[PDB]
C-alpha cells in the first residue's frame, strides 16, 4: 500500500518522473496515418507510465487493461492540449509536428475536434495551469474514466473501486496543496480546483467525438495496421 | 487475449 502514504510533495514528484518521453513524428489518408502512427507509439509508452501511477499496479491486470483501454485518448488529448498550451492557435502533437487549425481541414470532421482540443489549450493557458497540476490531472484521468465502468457483481471488483477512490481523494488533496503553496485563498483552491475537474469532463467530450472520428476513419479503410492502436480502439 | 495485456505483465 505504497500509495495512500505518499505526500502532496511526493506525489508530484513521483509524477513528473512517470512522465513519458516525448517522441518525435515520422491527403486524409497521410494525415490519420501521420497522427495515428504517433498515438500507436505513445500507448507504449502510456502502459509504461500507468504501470507508474500510484495505485494503478495495485489493481488486478483485468482491470489495469479496462483503465487504459477507457482513458487512452482521453490521454492522448491531455498531453497534447497540455504542450500546445505556449502555442496559440497551434497544436504541438510533436516537437517536429506542430499543426495549424487549417491543417485539420485535410480529414472529414477532424477541424472541428481541432477547435475542441485548441478551445481547451485556451483555456489552460488562461488558467496558467501548472505541470504539476498536468500531472494530477492525467492521473485522475486514467482511475476515475472507467472506475465507473468496472465489474460491479463481486467483491473484489468492489475493493478494487473503492481502493481506486481513496487514491484519487489524494490526488486531491495533492491538488488542493499545490495551490495553497501558490498562496491561493481557500475559496479560490477549491474554486480552481472545481473549474479544473470540470474541464476533464469537457476532455472525455472530445474523445468521444475523436473516438467516433476514428472508428469512421477506420472504416473508410484509412487507417493503418497499427496493432495496439486497433486493439484500444476495438475495446468500443 | 492480448500487446497491451504482454505489455502491462
Ligand atoms: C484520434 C485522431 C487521431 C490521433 C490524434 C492524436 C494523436 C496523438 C496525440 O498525442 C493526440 C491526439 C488527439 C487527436 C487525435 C485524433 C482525433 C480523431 C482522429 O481519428
Amino acid at each position: 500500500s505504497l500509495a495512500l502514504s505518499l505526500t502532496a510533495d511526493q506525489m508530484v514528484s513521483a509524477l513528473l518522473d512517470a512522465e513519458p518521453p516525448i517522441l518525435y513524428s515520422e491527403s486524409e489518408a497521410s494525415m490519420m496515418g501521420l497522427l495515428t502512427n504517433l498515438a500507436d507509439r505513445e500507448l507504449v509508452h502510456m502502459i509504461n507510465w500507468a504501470k507508474r501511477v500510484p495505485g494503478f499496479v495495485d489493481l488486478t491486470l483485468h482491470d489495469q487493461v479496462h483503465l487504459l483501454e477507457c482513458a487512452w485518448l482521453e490521454i492522448l488529448m491531455i498531453g497534447l492540449v497540455w504542450r500546445s498550451m505556449e502555442h496559440p492557435g497551434k497544436l504541438l502533437f510533436a516537437p517536429n509536428l506542430l499543426l495549424d487549425r487549417n491543417q485539420g481541414k485535410c480529414v472529414e470532421g477532424m477541424v472541428e475536434i481541432f477547435d475542441m482540443l485548441l478551445a481547451t489549450s485556451s483555456r489552460f493557458r488562461m488558467m496558467n495551469l501548472q505541470g504539476e497540476e498536468f500531472v494530477c490531472l492525467k492521473s485522475i484521468i486514467l482511475l476515475n474514466s472507467g472506475v465507473y465502468t468496472f465489474l460491479s457483481s463481486t467483491l473484489k471488483s468492489l475493493e478494487e473501486k473503492d481502493h481506486i477512490h481513496r487514491v484519487l481523494d489524494k490526488i486531491t488533496d495533492t491538488l488542493i496543496h499545490l495551490m495553497a503553496k501558490a498562496g491561493l485563498t481557500l475559496q479560490q483552491q477549491h474554486q480552481r480546483l472545481a473549474q479544473l475537474l470540470l474541464i476533464l469532463s469537457h476532455i472525455r467530450h472530445m474523445s468521444n467525438k475523436g473516438m467516433e472520428h476514428l472508428y469512421s476513419m477506420k472504416c473508410k479503410n484509412v487507417v493503418p495496421l497499427y496493432d495496439l492502436l486497433l486493439e484500444m480502439l476495438d475495446a468500443h | 487475449r492480448x500487446i497491451l495485456a504482454r505489455l502491462l505483465q
